[PDB]
């Protein structure tokens, strides 16, 4: 399928052309909000943690993934293994906000936390790169804090990012990068 | 949005879960890919 | 000498012209976000009058020049004319660039920079570099265009986005294929910038000099 | 009294997909507005499709120069995800997380050279089963096409599904060496003072493409 | 036999919010008449809107003196709800409670001097980005409006909603002395023998506020 | 947006007038009913404590707004992490009345208490100021003893005051009073 | 009244979550808000 190329109007090719045929690919896998809905444990940093998400490991599926959309929203469920009282607090709403048990102070259990949470920002959406290590301080999903907190994880919810960004991976060094799979 | 298969109203009203979505008055990207042609610029022989 | 096309764009009272057109494309977007917002409160309105061309300078594609030279150049940018002034008597405004860019040698060279039109950013990765084929972009090649072209639309990250500290937009064209002058090619071929500002509205306002 | 109940053992148990959801505690939320918002996108083999990415290489380019002697073969090697040209990419900047595929990719050419550089290329496709040509006279056996320069400078040729189970890895091992998907290969007819010329070759999703099951592990 | 059940890990925990109520055991309870009972409400926008307060001030006086020379600002400061002058009005005495907010707010006037104190005033409304200003002259250049003393005594000026985002807090920082909101300030042109006078502003909620975000976090 | 000012009758102004357009405005939360129901956790005073509101820390969201409406009604949830069982008893009940397993009695499980409390007053309705530290032996909402009490939370419900009251906040001193958000 | 997304009747019966207000014979602060004139006491122009 030639074309013109210095254009870069989306010119692709399928099978058929040469030979063959092309079938009926079921993509739901690779659906944006579908495998964006999954939990991240990122290290919950001692008790007073922000709900950022430049925080979790720029390496994992819901990770990465985020960071190859420049802009997005959706909302939030966490997860927290730990100890005391998570009582969480808005965004905007001052560090010190976050103690009264008036506030969203949770009671613990066995063992850790499972509580929905809205996308709060100020903002009509939100972004992992602001150009204005150096990102917005109301880029923030509320903010948590109980009394020693072990385990943080995001599943990010009702996904939907906009615009893309670069995606590659573990540079190889064979053309055929090798690492053991699942055998029998 | 992921992994939903709850039978119910998941219980908790729709104005709870998540956060309501105000209007204002691949959506593209999807756009600019179902119009890519396989054709030839020349003519098929054979 | 061939399917033939040619192509002038009006902006304002400025209108950049091209023979070895190729065409354009715009991309994320095609509109623009509902510029009545409530953050501007009625109080924004259209300003279509500095909405055209202004030229700057990109780098000069050499020869040697590696494969990676990607001459950025931030949108917004230093304006010693109206859209200046504008940001300069305004906090709150958003337009979208048209940009219309040449580099001229002749239809006898090799190689190919890489243009494209990114949002906010920082900084990029190498091996990333790769990829440019994601945001608003186009390809140049002297054996087929002369001119690029490709007209952005307004993403920051909120409907009326201040400039006075933050510049949602900027302009990379990566050395894709390095230069060769050749035997009867053209010598340099100096990148030139054709710009412009399009669909924008202000609000707000501040005292003066005095 | 009231309706008995089994507290059943094992149902419930936290689990990183679970597909009920947690309970909300605030509620009666009305965010900004999300109106025809630039550039959207809901589908990653959307992206990956509709804008293509170029091909590291040997040193590190993207393109490729005429070769001037009988060693003809402009590229070859294996043709999975493990790919390092690919290994990148856009496409292969993600088949990392997903186990498996299916479906077709492709290889857009282009030229860069001067007007009076008109060229000859090829591009061969052989399987499992026999080690990759060097000769495109060996090669016209595998299911390939011919071209050269013209007005048009691009062109995007799609690569054929085959394998025995519908699906195969993206991943790969020091077993697999012999590659269960076969060695894409692309030659060089002949040209004239078209040596040295930049040939860039990139890589989209073909429609027959699909990708699935999906798998995080450790990926920088 | 009976429905299973998983008793599901993490839900149910006791939430400071949790939307079900708890159980009730007394019940068949009739209370007394709630009827027409006097100056109900049930919205604090309602009353902040619908009865304004003065502001705290300089000294601590609302009021305020017409200047007899050239310094004729009469006011200046921080448009946020940080505004001490409003930090302790009804519409401040309670945004505490709201992590955020938007709409507008309102600058009620009155004179009280003699009908021989014939005065004339400025209201000027500048935003982020500049300090600003001490002379209406170099004023007169943001969004404002004159007005001189007459029969019908109040005014009330509401001052638009500019931000790049719909919203901002109503906290801040020592990072914010730039504020995110701008520097209303008001001034005052000429007059006669209307000099120390009194010029009470007061505030209310326009129809355009809007607060949102409940925050609770030691305040007196 | 002039006026007769020594009148008083609401005379506000809006956008508009200068210019600018006036928005759709969505309070939800400023709702008096709404932002009164989320407990308060008052010092549960050893074990035999009563009902009552302005025990609470007039400085908390569910207090200071009470404090801030004269007149009103609702009705009780409360929470009580303790000892023992806990034996409410209604209001004019003698204190004495409070001891009685045959009285609403709860028997310990793990941990607190969580059950719903009618507005039992005699009169028609309920005040934070009686002008008639000084307040009524009939402003009693009920009242609890178990045997160790350690939590004493009072979620507000069915709220609804009548008449109005002052409301300042924390007093500056550089006309914005600075305290550390949440941020990334 | 609050907090109160429950989908079911919560269970026990009415006359028994809360207690009933019986009956006799912004309720007024709405009253005077809704009724403020943004007006001028003289003619606009321009």
């Amino acid at each position: 399928t030639t074309s013109a190329g210095e254009s870069a109007d989306p010119v692709t090719a399928t099978v058929e052309n040469y030979g063959g045929e092309t079938q009926v690919q079921r993509r739901q896998h690779t659906d944006v909000s579908f495998i964006l809905d999954r939990f991240v444990k990122v290290t919950p940093k001692d008790q007073i943690n922000v709900l950022d998400l430049m925080q979790t490991p720029a390496h994992t599926l819901v990770g990465a993934l985020l960071r190859t959309a420049t802009y997005y929203f959706a909302d939030l469920e966490v997860a927290v293994k730990h100890e005391g009282n998570l009582t969480w607090v808005p965004n905007g709403a001052p560090e010190a906000a976050l103690d009264n048990t008036t506030n969203p102070t949770a009671y613990h259990k066995a063992p850790l936390t499972r509580l929905a949470l809205p996308y709060t920002a100020p903002h009509r959406v939100l972004a992992t790169v602001y150009n204005g290590r150096a990102l917005p301080t109301s880029f923030n999903y509320g903010a948590i804090k109980a009394t020693r907190v072990t385990e943080l994880l995001y599943r990010m919810k009702r996904a939907e990012t906009y615009c893309p960004r670069p995606l590659l991976a573990i540079h190889p060094d064979q053309a055929r990068h090798k690492q053991k799979i699942v055998a029998p | 949005s992921g992994n939903t298969g709850s039978i119910i109203n998941n219980y908790y009203m729709q104005q709870y879960q998540n956060s309501m979505d105000t209007q204002l008055g691949n959506d593209w990207f999807s756009k600019l890919a179902s119009s890519a042609f396989s054709g030839l610029f020349g003519a098929l022989l054979a | 000498l061939l399917e033939d096309r040619i192509l002038t764009t009006r902006n304002g009272h400025t209108t950049s012209t091209t023979q070895s057109s190729v065409g354009v494309t715009y991309g994320y977007a095609t509109a623009e976000d509902f510029v009545s917002g409530p953050n501007t409160s009625g109080l924004e309105t259209r300003v279509a009058q500095a909405e055209r061309f202004f030229k700057t300078h990109l780098f000069d594609w050499v020869t040697s020049d590696p494969f990676g030279r990607c001459h950025l150049l931030e949108l917004p940018t230093d304006h010693k004319g109206v859209y200046g002034y504008l940001t300069d008597s305004y906090a709150y405004m958003r337009n979208g660039w048209d940009v219309e860019v040449t580099a001229v040698g002749n239809q006898f060279n090799g190689g190919c920079l890489l243009v494209a039109m990114v949002p906010e950013l920082c900084s990029i990765q190498k091996r990333e570099l790769y990829q440019l084929t994601l945001f608003p972009h186009q390809f140049i090649n002297p054996r087929t265009n002369m001119t690029a072209h490709i007209t952005v639309p307004f993403v920051g990250v909120n409907r009326y986005d201040q400039y006075k500290v933050h510049k949602p937009w900027t302009l990379v064209v990566m050395v894709v294929a390095p230069l060769t002058v050749n035997s009867e090619g053209a010598p340099q071929i100096k990148v030139y910038a054709n710009i412009a500002p399009t669909n924008v509205h202000v609000a707000g306002e501040f005292p003066s000099k005095e | 009294g009231i309706f008995p109940v089994a507290c059943s053992d094992g149902y419930g148990g936290l689990v990183t997909t679970d597909p009920k959801t947690a309970d909300p505690a605030y509620g009666k939320v009305f965010n900004p507005p999300r109106n025809m918002l630039p550039g959207r996108f809901t589908n990653f083999l959307d992206v990956a499709e509709a804008c293509p990415t170029f091909l590291h290489f040997e040193g590190d380019v993207p393109y490729v120069t005429t070769k001037t002697d009988s060693d003809r073969v402009l590229a070859q090697f294996d043709l999975s995800l493990a790919a390092k040209h690919m290994s990148n990419t856009f496409l292969a900047g993600l088949a990392q997380y997903y186990t498996q595929y299916s479906g077709t990719i492709n290889l857009h050419f282009m030229f860069t050279g001067p007007t009076d550089a008109k060229a000859r290329y090829m591009i061969a496709y052989a399987p499992p089963g026999m080690e990759p040509p060097k000769t495109p006279e060996a090669a016209a056996h595998c299911i390939h096409a011919e071209w050269d320069t013209g007005l048009n400078s691009k062109f995007t040729f799609s690569i054929p599904y085959l394998s025995a189970a519908d699906y195969a890895y993206t991943a790969s091992d020091t077993a697999e060496t012999t590659n269960v998907q076969g060695w894409v290969c692309l030659f060089q007819i002949t040209h004239g003072k078209a040596d040295g010329d930049a040939l860039v070759v990139l890589a989209s999703a073909g429609k027959d493409f699909e990708l699935r099951l999906p798998v995080d592990a450790r990926t920088q």
